[PDB]
């Protein structure tokens, strides 16, 4: 389904551009992995977000 | 004929060198065109080519913002070539010097640079620095990035992002060391013996493989406390060119 990555509250918090940002990280004047670097996702007080990509079992 | 002494130019451009017609025939070049001039150490930057009938045989006009670039002072000598594949910059980033913006108010951009970049194509290279005066002040700009690279042209087309952190001048050369043969005095022998052993293997590789040897590799180096081991490792290192690590 679309939700695993782009649904609600994906769009609210743009977890594709903050990706995309952490991996071309630079003031400097789409996909997601996870192979790179993290970066801070901080949310209020009360609010969860279970939008990670999936990842399925090892096989 | 790519020697030339150095003057103080009168003018007041930072990308500007002016050239001797008889020289400017022998550099095979024409007015207005960029050329590129190397000094001391491995400092190097590009210049709008000027002609100067005064200016006497083998001698050029380079103002102080440029000698103090090059590592080089008045009377000195150059390597000057022909830079006409110079390219115009898509988008630059530029961050005014620290000391240079005590207390000055309003756009510093539009105040200073604008008139200083209307149509002026003064080409820019990584590192560079330019002196622009507005009002009645003098503000300094340091070429922080540049895109395409390494060094291009400052067109219209050119998008100038001067937001960011003021640059401090003392950081430049406090919390880094450019040190050249110059900083050190009293060994020459010991100089000698590390360049020959340094450079040679790596600025000239070849020579090696036309002898069909393999260089020595390491070098150990001993003597009293506070001689100046670190410091002549360090000007080897930065005269080579090589990444130092
Ligand atoms: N030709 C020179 N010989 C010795 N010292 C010099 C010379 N030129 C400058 N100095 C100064 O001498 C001091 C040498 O300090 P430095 O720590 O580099 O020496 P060192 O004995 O090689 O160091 P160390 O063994 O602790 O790494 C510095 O102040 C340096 O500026």
């Amino acid at each position: 389904p679309s939700v695993l990555g782009q649904g609600s509250m994906s769009t609210r918090i743009d977890y594709a551009g903050i990706a995309n940002s952490s991996r071309n990280k630079l003031s400097k004047f789409m996909k997601i992995t996870f192979d790179g670097e993290p970066a801070k996702l901080d949310l209020p007080e009360g609010q969860l977000f279970f939008g990670f990509p999936m990842v399925l079992p090892k096989e | 004929d790519n020697m030339l002494l150095v003057d103080d130019a009168i003018n007041d451009d930072n990308s500007v060198i002016a050239i001797n017609s008889n020289t400017m025939d022998k550099l095979e070049l024409f007015r207005g065109d960029t050329v590129l001039v190397k000094g001391k150490k491995r400092k190097d930057t590009v210049l709008i080519v000027l002609i100067d009938d005064e200016l006497e045989d083998g001698a050029c006009r380079i103002n102080r913002v440029v000698r103090n670039n090059l590592r080089i002072r008045l009377g000195d000598l150059v390597t000057i070539h022909p830079c006409p594949d110079i390219k115009y910059a898509t988008r630059i980033s530029v961050l005014p010097i620290a000391d240079t913006i005590e207390g000055i108010t309003g756009n510093l951009f539009d105040v200073f640079l604008k008139p200083y970049f209307v149509e002026a194509y003064r080409p820019v290279r990584k590192g560079d620095h330019f002196v622009v005066r507005g009002g009645m002040r003098q503000v300094e700009f340091k070429v922080v990035d540049v895109e395409p690279e390494e060094y291009a042209v400052v067109a219209q087309d050119t998008i100038i992002h001067w937001e960011g952190e003021p640059i401090n001048r003392e950081d430049e050369e406090n919390n880094m060391n450019e040190v050249g043969y110059d900083d050190i005095g009293g060994c020459r022998k010991q100089m000698a013996q590390i360049r020959e052993m340094v450079e040679l293997p790596l600025r000239h590789p070849q020579l090696f493989k036309a002898i069909g040897i393999k260089p020595p590799r390491g070098v150990l180096m001993y003597g009293p406390p506070g001689t100046g081991k670190t410091l002549m490792a360090r000007a080897v290192a930065n005269e080579t060119g090589a990444f130092f690590f």
